[PDB]
């Protein structure tokens, strides 16, 4: 195959050093690389960077659905509250793309790793006082993933898989959302066939992607108030205890999950807004990002001139 | 003219008018409104009338002349303006004057405005001292700010201090000197800065007067030396100049009060007594008026000129049409005018093929730009007596074809009639004539017919440095199968207000306080940093009117792009918008409306500069800088375990370590220079010098420490190294030195790095890295390299009516080394070598030729530096044309200006008769030598000592007798530390004594240096006098630069005893 080249986006390979892997879907596979010059000023700056190339066994079809997903990180833009593409090698050797790095991985392991003492489900050693999140740290990740959304639909992205797995934690905890503009076919996925091997996220989709396959930005914020509902259990596996086969009828029962221990009234309703069963009826996500600010502005008890 | 038409002259002059200025830098001329001010006494030409553009003192205004014949009128735009209208007016204190060209809109108008330069210069000439000073203090006051406004503040004044050259000690004392004047509220008017400048110098400097009292001797001060101003008695100052100055004039008195009338100069001050303040006696000591040089020989002493023309210096220069080096200097007719001011009376002129046919001058070889042969012929005429005189001796090195020779000599004749010297002024003389029978004559000095009637490559190449990875164009020139090369020829991000990563919000609140509170409080001033609380969010963290307080800069997301926005009142994207539009509109909360003044810089730019190590231990720093040879590299390091800096640097080939200290958020440097950050130190630094000449040009990355680390071999210049200096012919400008022999020349065909044409040195030995040199035109490329190809293996030429032209000074080398047969029409024209082997042979000879004969010197080609040479001892054997450049600045040179300064600059000085015996010998032995006057000196204090740089001067004197090996004694004075404008030298150290052999032919010569960080002493300041025109008593020598022009208030006070032996 061919690949036209684009001077806006394309980096040299040689300036680029591979390094440890970091992830591994079911067809790609992710790593994290040094890349050399990304600054065009300073053409000796090393900056750690997430890269992404094919399997050795990979199809014609997987180079497709990765060339799409390049070209959808183009046209989305930038944003600090998203993975952001930083180029991509395309010529004389594998398909790679450069994207940014995240040195704590994904928001719901960092939020497993950072549970207080009595909720551990197991001894971590790793525990370190100083890093413990205030509630004001999680209403700010839950702004950031929210400002997040708000930009990529106003690029008119629905995310689809919406995720605390599906959103990564900077070195600077700036939460950054993954996967997004994925242009990934529904036409069959299996409801029974657990993750990296074809799972949908039906702990996270609205139940109008869940029986009519209705993805909107609606399911977006449905499944953003399920990630309210992972923060606030602390990454919490949405549903505990409830097999897949019954959540169909506990969704279409109006059932839904009970409020996390630690989290406030005001954040609750907002979940329960998320988890309205008509999707019009639900808030929009500038909405959620201006109710999220205010009570960051509440929480973070820093007097502030009202201009 | 009558006064009352003065003052409209003057008024007009003062109201001003548009005039259009002209300058070289701009081919379209500019209407811009030029008007005098006395208050400065500074014709300043600016647009609008709160602030003045440019600066012109009137006093360095060397003369107005009218017309345009100015090196500014050839863009051809001043053509339609009338020539009458157009004028030009020459200044500075350089051997090229920096001109001012202006073209009127009436004629009366022009008239009026030469006229009341002329005026002004002659009064500003006249002007005493104390209103000279109450210029130059308004002078400060108008550089502080350019609003032209007549108050100061306290601030202002402490960054003034630095201007006039004073370091305040502790700001604690200006305080209390501040409430002695009176002066509150930190604000000075005018008159209240005079005071305080004088109760400064008063405090500082009154040790002087505490000696000057002494005791032992006639009664001149009282104890009343206190700094209480006290009153200086008629009777009393005639005592004093009738006792301690030894003035003739002093025994009347009416010539005293006129003295003092003159001299402070104030109407309220009608006292039948008038009386000068202690402070103001200090301001007279060191005013001109009492200067060493002693009036009487400004006259042109016309007894003087009758003798034969065989006994007088003369002033004579070498080559003047270059303005600075033999070499690459621009020449111009102004240098010849400037030369006649100066009383030069011997010019010389290398003329050339003209390429239309008219002659042209310039420097043989080399790339020295042509000047038109007819323009520097009327300027000469223009200018050739209008300062002295009498009469000129052009020189000509005719190089010329027979023809242009013809038509050099008709432009002589038909531009010059009468004024030319065509016929001999005595027929049956059988000697010179007397240099008045001579005056208002040009004598032309040339080779005539033969007894019976009949008769190197060099350029400016190109250099290409790995290690610099640029082309630097390099003189170059060949010679003895070596090439010789010199020197080198020649947005939130990046934003001040921008702080990138600060520690917090208590940190940057910390910052910005010690910023307002060192200097520039304002209210509502902001720095711009980061949030450590609030995420995706920068923060304006603002000082608050007396007080500091924080709030985030807000920011929201808005069509899918960043809103830095701020309370939806105001929203940008560019932070510049809303800084400014904060800055000019203030921020209105429910609390109050306050705008932005100060956007603070980083802590640590410096940090982003790769020149710039974090943390790098001297041995290392060593390593680095001994694995770099250039000179030029440079790197600053933090020094561990302190707050204090280090700068390293390879200069002269050794390393050099110098310590940088921090007070408040200024970096000083030494003791003395005061620079803000950093990254200005290295930007200033590259622009001058710090340690001898050498600048920071290159800095001493990693990046680049691999490249030096590939290629590490420069060919260098390697009193041995001056003996390779004088062999070369670059001379001092040979930087670079290399044999070609070792190298086998292939040209280029197509270059390489980036250039037209270029050749390939291919040395010998294949691991010598090549050098490339490029041109500018491929048929440069060919000749160099087919140059270096063969390294590596009636009439006859003079025309006869120039020939019939000269009649006096006849070129003959027919005597050869032979001196025998002096006759009087004969030259000799010597070279410096030549010249003092036959000094030390036979100076009896040379003495005895000269009496009759006439004798050039001119300074050898190996001084392409334009570096003066000695010629002491050429006069003390009585050399007539001691020609010298009169564009360098050489302690010869000052000695020069002081031997001519006599008989009023007319360039004739009569030697002594004594000299002119028989008898008398010029170089006599230890035996013959008998001491003929004691001469004691003691220097005391000093005046406005110029700045060179950015450091203060630490400055120390010089005082030592130029003249011969036995008249050679020097004596220096401990230096002063931060002490420029009002220094005291030891007032305990003791007076210095001189024994002078031949005092009608000696030099005084006071010289004031600078000790820097590097104790290197360095040229402020000098004054040369012959020991004949020294006074006596307390005495001011007026100060000057280099280029022997005078430096407003420049004086240093010494004490002159000079006791003839008995």
């Amino acid at each position: 195959y061919e690949l036209p080249e684009d001077p806006r986006w394309e980096l040299p390979r040689d300036r680029l050093v591979l390094g440890k892997p970091l992830g591994e879907g079911c067809f790609g596979q992710v790593v994290l690389a040094e890349a050399i010059g990304l600054d065009k000023d300073k053409p000796n700056r090393v900056t750690k960077v997430a890269v992404k190339m094919l399997k050795s066994d990979a199809t014609e079809k997987d180079l497709s659905d990765l060339i799409s997903e390049m070209e959808m990180m183009k046209m989305i833009g930038k944003h600090k509250n998203i993975i952001n593409l930083l180029g991509a090698c395309t010529q004389d050797g594998p398909l790679y793309v450069i994207v940014e790095y995240a040195s704590k991985g994904n928001l719901r392991e960092y939020l497993q790793a950072r549970r207080p003492p009595g909720l551990e489900y197991c001894y971590n050693p790793s525990h370190n006082p100083e890093e413990q999140l205030s509630s004001k740290d999680l209403v700010s990740c839950a702004y950031q993933v929210a400002r997040g959304m708000e930009y990529l639909a106003s690029k008119k992205c629905i995310h689809r898989d919406l995720a605390a797995r599906n959103v990564l934690v900077t070195e600077d905890n700036v939460m950054k959302i993954a996967d997004f503009g994925l242009a990934r076919d529904i036409h069959h996925i299996d409801y029974y066939k657990k993750t990296t091997n074809g799972r949908l996220p039906v702990k996270w989709m609205a139940p109008e992607a869940l029986f009519d396959r209705i993805y909107t930005h609606q399911s977006d914020v449905w499944s953003f108030g399920v990630l309210l509902w992972e923060i606030f259990t602390l990454g919490g596996s949405p549903y505990p205890g409830v097999p897949v086969e019954e959540l169909f009828k506990l969704l279409k029962e109006g059932h839904r999950m009970d409020k996390p221990s630690n989290c406030t009234n005001e954040l609750y309703m907002m979940m329960r807004d998320c988890w309205h069963a008509v999707p019009s009826q639900r808030p929009t996500f500038k909405q959620l990002v201006e109710d999220l600010d205010r009570i960051v502005a509440l929480t973070s008890n820093q007097e502030y001139l009202d201009l | 003219l009558a006064e009352y038409e003065k003052s409209q002259i003057k008024r007009a002059l003062e109201l001003g008018t548009v005039m259009t200025v002209f300058s070289f830098r701009k081919s379209t001329p500019e209407r811009r409104t030029v008007q005098v001010i006395m208050e400065t006494r500074q014709v300043a030409w600016s647009k609008t009338a709160d602030k003045i553009e440019g600066f012109l003192d009137i006093m360095e205004i060397k003369e107005i002349r009218p017309g345009k014949n100015s090196k500014d009128f050839e863009r051809a735009k001043a053509v339609r303006q009338k020539e009458d209208c157009c004028f030009t007016i020459l200044y500075g204190t350089q051997f090229v004057l920096s001109t001012l060209s202006l073209a009127a809109d009436s004629k009366e108008d022009a008239v009026n405005w030469l006229s009341g330069l002329k005026i002004l210069h002659q009064e500003a000439m006249n002007a005493s001292t104390p209103t000279i000073i109450e210029s130059w203090l308004r002078k400060q006051i108008y550089s502080v700010d350019q609003t032209r406004r007549n108050s100061i503040s306290l601030r202002e004044l402490k960054t003034i201090l630095p201007l006039i050259n004073f370091k305040v000690s502790s700001a604690k004392f200006l305080k209390d000197k501040f409430v002695e004047i009176g002066a509150h509220k930190d604000e000075l008017s005018f008159e209240q800065f005079h005071l305080f400048y004088k109760k400064l110098m008063f405090e500082q400097q009154k040790s002087i007067l505490d000696e000057f009292k002494k005791d032992s001797s006639v009664f001149i001060l009282g104890n009343t030396d206190r700094p209480d101003a006290s009153a200086v008695y008629l009777h009393d100052f005639q005592r004093f100049l009738i006792h301690e100055q030894q003035e003739h004039w002093a025994q009347d008195l009416n010539k005293v009060r006129e003295r003092m009338t003159k001299f402070i100069d104030d109407t309220m001050r009608e006292t039948a007594e008038p009386f000068l303040f202690v402070d103001e006696f200090l301001t007279y000591l060191f005013s001109r008026e009492n200067s060493i040089w002693d009036e009487k020989y400004d006259a042109v002493d016309m007894q003087d000129m009758n003798n034969p023309l065989s006994h007088y210096w003369i002033s004579s220069s070498h080559n003047t049409y270059l303005t600075g080096d033999q070499l690459r200097s621009e020449s111009s007719p102004e240098a010849y005018i400037r030369c006649l001011r100066m009383g030069c009376r011997c010019i010389e002129l290398d003329c050339w093929d003209g390429p239309d046919g008219k002659p042209v001058i310039y420097h043989g070889w080399t790339r020295t730009t042509k000047i038109k042969f007819d323009d520097v012929v009327q300027a000469i005429k223009d200018h050739a007596f209008v300062t002295s005189s009498f009469p000129v001796i052009l020189s000509i090195e005719e190089h010329c074809s027979v023809e242009q020779q013809r038509h050099m000599a008709k432009a002589f004749k038909e531009v010059f009639g009468d004024l030319l010297l065509t016929k001999p002024t005595e027929a049956s003389a059988d000697q010179l004539p007397s240099p008045s029978q001579l005056r208002e004559k040009i004598i032309i000095k040339h080779k005539k017919l033969g007894p019976r009637g009949d008769v190197k490559q060099q350029g400016e190449l190109y250099m290409w440095d790995s290690i610099d990875q640029k082309w630097t164009r390099h003189y170059c020139a060949i010679a003895d199968a070596k090439l010789s090369f010199s020197d080198d020829i020649e947005l939130h991000f990046g934003e001040k207000w921008f702080h990138k990563k600060v520690e917090k919000r208590t940190s940057a609140e910390k910052l910005l306080q010690e910023y307002c509170m060192e200097t520039g409080g304002k209210d509502g001033t902001f720095l711009v940093r980061e949030s450590e609380t609030f995420p995706n969010d920068y923060t304006l963290s603002f000082w608050r009117s007396g007080r500091v307080q924080h709030c985030r800069i807000r920011s929201t997301m808005e069509g899918g792009t960043l809103k830095y926005y701020l309370t939806d009142n105001l929203t940008f994207s560019s932070i510049y918008a809303l800084i400014q539009h904060y800055r000019e509109t203030h921020l209105r909360c429910a609390e109050f409306e306050l705008r932005l003044t100060d956007p603070v810089p980083n802590p640590n730019p410096h940090e982003s500069k790769p020149w710039y190590y974090d943390s790098l231990s001297r041995g290392e720093a060593e390593d680095m800088l001994m694995r770099i040879p250039r000179d030029g590299a440079f790197l600053i390091r933090k020094r561990e375990g302190s707050d204090s800096y280090a700068i390293t640097f390879r200069a002269r080939g050794k390393v050099k370590h110098c310590r940088i200290n921090r007070d408040g958020r200024h970096f000083v440097l030494g003791t003395s220079a005061y620079f803000e950050s950093l990254v200005e130190l290295v930007s200033y630094y590259e622009k001058h010098s710090l340690y001898r000449k050498m600048r920071l040009r290159y800095p001493v990355t990693p990046e680049l420490l691999e490249r030096y680390n590939m290629e590490r071999d420069i060919n260098s210049l390697y009193e041995l190294e001056k003996q390779i200096i004088e062999d070369n012919p670059l001379g001092s400008l040979c930087r670079g030195i290399l044999d070609l022999n070792t190298y086998n020349v292939v040209k280029a065909p197509q270059g390489k790095n980036q250039k037209s044409f270029v050749f390939i040195l291919e040395p010998k030995q294949q691991g010598d890295p090549p050098v490339e040199f490029a041109t500018d035109r491929v048929e440069e490329l060919f000749e160099w390299f087919q140059s270096i190809r063969e390294i590596t293996w009636k009439n006859q030429s003079i025309a006869i009516e120039l020939s019939d032209l000269v009649v006096y000074c006849k070129p003959t080398s027919k005597t050869k080394d032979n001196l025998e047969n002096p006759d009087f029409r004969e030259i000799r024209s010597f070279v410096e070598t030549k010249a003092d082997s036959i000094i030390r042979q036979k100076p009896v000879d040379l003495l005895k030729y000269n009496q009759k004969g006439l004798t050039r010197v001119y300074p050898k080609g190996q001084r392409v530096d334009s570096s003066n040479y000695d010629p002491f001892r050429l006069w003390l054997c009585g050399s007539q044309m001691v020609a010298l450049n009169f564009q360098t600045a050489d302690k010869y040179m000052q000695m020069n200006h002081a031997l001519f300064s006599l008989n009023g600059r007319t360039g004739y000085v009569l030697q002594p008769e004594s000299m002119r015996t028989e008898k008398y010998d010029p170089m006599p032995p230890e035996s013959q030598r008998k001491i003929l006057m004691t001469l004691t000196v003691k220097v005391l204090g000093a005046r406005h000592l110029p700045k060179l740089g950015r450091s203060i001067a630490c400055p120390f004197v010089e005082v030592e007798i130029c003249g011969a090996e036995y008249d050679n004694n020097k004596f220096k004075t401990t230096v002063v530390n931060d002490n420029g404008l009002s220094p005291i030298w030891a007032p305990t150290q003791e007076k210095v004594t001189f024994e002078i052999y031949d005092p009608n032919l000696a030099f005084l010569r006071f010289v004031v240096y600078e000790e820097d960080m590097f104790s290197d002493p360095n040229f402020l300041a000098h004054a040369t006098y012959p020991i004949k025109a020294v006074k006596s008593g307390f005495r001011s020598v007026p100060l000057k630069n280099g280029y022997s022009e005078d430096i407003e208030l420049a004086s240093l006070l010494v004490f002159c005893e000079m006791r003839p032996v008995l």
